[PDB]
């Protein structure tokens, strides 16, 4: 076929690879960033829910 | 890290009842019902205020 097919198709190949390449670099940075700070959706290590607290009055006033 | 505020001993010199335990329990039923109003007020403070120093009065 014409060189145009190879030229345009290779440009699409480059565009896909460039977008993928920059995303992986963003992946490493974000994963490092939100692992440390933690104000992000993943890496949220489990805690204990406040629902499992008995708020009813106890047998002793000081509680 | 701060003041652990304790009331002075002046307000603690209150008239305390001097009766043996059996005296309290013998009249316990005839004591709880007819002195409930200050009893409930004091104990509500104990659970609500949650601090001993608040319910001295």
């Amino acid at each position: 076929d014409g060189p145009e097919k190879n030229y345009e198709k290779t440009m699409a190949i480059l565009q896909i690879e460039a977008e993928k390449a920059e995303l992986r670099l963003k992946e490493l940075e974000v994963r490092r960033l939100m692992r440390a700070r933690g104000d992000g959706p993943w890496y949220q290590y489990p805690t204990i829910d406040k629902a499992l607290i008995d708020h009813s009055p106890k047998t002793t006033p000081d509680n | 890290p701060g003041i652990v505020e304790l009331p002075t001993l002046e307000d603690l010199k209150v008239q305390e009842v001097k009766v043996s335990s059996s005296v309290l329990k013998a009249a316990a039923h005839h004591y709880g019902a007819q002195c409930d109003k200050p009893n409930k007020e004091f104990m509500l403070c104990r659970w609500e205020e949650k601090d001993p120093r608040r319910c001295l009065e």
